[PDB]
């Protein structure tokens, strides 16, 4: 029963829209258990300077209870049905979802609706979470990788909204008002911008009837039905070096502006990132690993790890790589890294893309390893790509990619481009933007 | 005393022209690369 076929067999993802704008979608499996959630098209990018951190503060309350069912009432009801509720909030995408028995499919939707709509926002709890978020910041600040990507955005998108952290400023957390969290919810958590997605043993029809029932938003004026278009974020070849010779290792991330969800090149970009891949000191492969960079990394003890990435966004994106190294091998590593990038633009081989494509498909499949991940793909696809994109399609697109294509596309986005750099730790060895800028050409 | 006299001067003319064009293009070039440093901003954010 060849791969090809198993692909065209996976049940189609159904989507139906309500009069309020809400879009309900789902992929039905025989699974006795399931996952359902609302993927809102909101994040820190929608926040401005005065409320940076709202969507995150709000994330901390969508679970402390609603108007109808207060704290214990909510938790008790949810804990007692063996369900798992949890979510997240990115720069331009927020999500809240539950993992429950396909049986409870309809009661969950009710619960979801009650959260996005009737958050209690108990002004008593607010002051508590305020101290919690402040505490999580102290912690997240010790996560070099995070510090490094935030900074990456901080300078690559300096001057724009995309250059803000999701968690927000220490001041905003200390001062946001119930009212602020209030309007945040009112302004963003809106039907035409939300997506009720589900995966598992669930009837799409049953799913949508339940949606109609509690997700009964009303829309009178045109304004309400409209989805705002965010102001464009300006990428800037720049660098931010936060140095502290006291930290054990050093983090380095370099990137170029990426196209954005909609753009087909992304496929090619992924196939490329698939060649250089990623590495880490516990990869059994060793000196024989296929990725030259990885291989080089191993042969020269160049880094405790490295990883490529193609972080997409609506209108923009970040295509780069990140590596952790010892103070004294930062240069050799950076050198080799740009080396492979230049190689991508100038000499990618068919054999490489062949391996890359296979590896990619495999990752593509792992993206749908369970109701939750599958669900996450739906919520995001609709939200980002507008519709759903089947593995059969992705797989198609991927197959079209070839060396020539990789080189052209990579040259297009990499060659002779002013990159964005972020470095943290004992970064004295790696140095000079110029020296790095010249690494952008010839290979 | 100096037959080259005339050519010596014609060369001087060409020399000045090139020297101007070139010193200029090289001043721009030196500046370009150095801007990275000229506008460079820094800050001391000790931990607390």
């Amino acid at each position: 029963a060849t791969y090809a076929q198993t692909l065209q067999n996976i049940p189609e993802t159904n989507v139906t829209t309500l009069d309020n704008g809400l879009r309900v979608a789902s992929e039905e499996s025989s699974q006795p258990t399931c996952t359902v959630g609302v993927w809102i098209g909101a994040g820190s990018r929608y926040e401005n300077e005065k409320n940076n951190g709202a969507g995150y503060f709000v994330e901390h309350l969508a679970f402390k209870g609603t108007k109808k069912r207060p704290c214990a009432a909510f938790e008790k009801e949810v804990e007692s049905m063996g369900a798992h509720f949890n979510g997240y909030t990115s720069r331009e995408q927020t999500a809240f979802y539950i993992k429950a028995l396909s049986k409870d499919m309809p009661k969950v939707v009710e619960l979801l609706a009650d959260v996005v709509q009737n958050c209690a926002l108990e002004e008593s709890q607010i002051e508590k979470e305020r101290g919690v978020i402040l505490q999580e910041l102290k912690e997240m600040d010790n996560d070099m990788t995070n510090v490094t990507f935030d900074y990456l955005h901080a300078t690559a998108f300096q001057g724009t909204a995309l250059a803000r952290t999701v968690e927000g400023t220490t001041e905003n957390i200390k001062h946001l008002t119930r009212a602020d969290l209030a309007s945040y919810i009112d302004t963003h958590f809106k039907a035409p911008r939300m997506v009720l997605a589900a995966a598992g043993g669930i009837s799409h029809k049953e799913l949508v009837d339940a949606a109609r029932q509690h997700f009964s938003g009303v829309s009178f004026t045109y304004k309400e039905d409209a989805v705002p278009i965010l102001p464009r974020c300006r990428f800037t070849g720049s660098e931010i070096r936060a140095r502290d010779d006291a930290l054990p290792v050093a983090h380095v991330a370099l990137a170029v502006e990426g196209p954005g969800w909609a753009d087909p090149d992304n496929v090619v970009l992924h196939v490329a990132n698939a060649i250089i891949g990623r590495y880490d000191r516990t990869f059994g492969g060793g000196k024989h690993l296929s990725s030259r960079l990885a291989a080089l990394a191993v042969e020269h003890k160049l880094c405790h790890s490295f990883q490529t990435f193609n972080t997409s966004y609506s209108d923009t994106g970040l295509f780069g790589f990140h590596f952790v190294a010892d103070p004294l091998s930062i240069d050799d590593m950076m050198f080799c890294a740009q080396g492979e990038w230049m190689r991508l633009c100038t000499s990618t081989t068919e054999s490489e893309v062949k391996r890359a494509k296979n590896h990619l498909r495999s990752a593509m499949v792992a993206q749908l390893d369970g109701t939750t991940p599958v669900c996450e793909t739906i919520g995001s696809h609709l939200l980002n790509y507008g519709r759903r994109i089947s593995l059969e399609e992705w797989d198609s697109r991927i197959s079209a990619v070839d060396a020539r294509m990789v080189r052209d596309v990579c040259s297009k986005y990499i060659y002779d481009k002013c990159p964005a750099l972020a470095a943290v730790g004992p970064i004295e060895q790696l140095l000079d933007y110029n020296r790095i800028r010249s690494g952008m050409y010839w290979i | 005393a100096e037959p080259e006299h005339d050519q010596r001067k014609r060369m001087g003319l060409k020399m000045l022209l090139i020297s101007a064009l070139l010193t200029s293009l090289l001043y721009y070039m030196k500046r370009h690369k150095w801007s990275v440093l000229k506008s460079r901003k820094m800050a001391y954010r000790p931990p607390k």
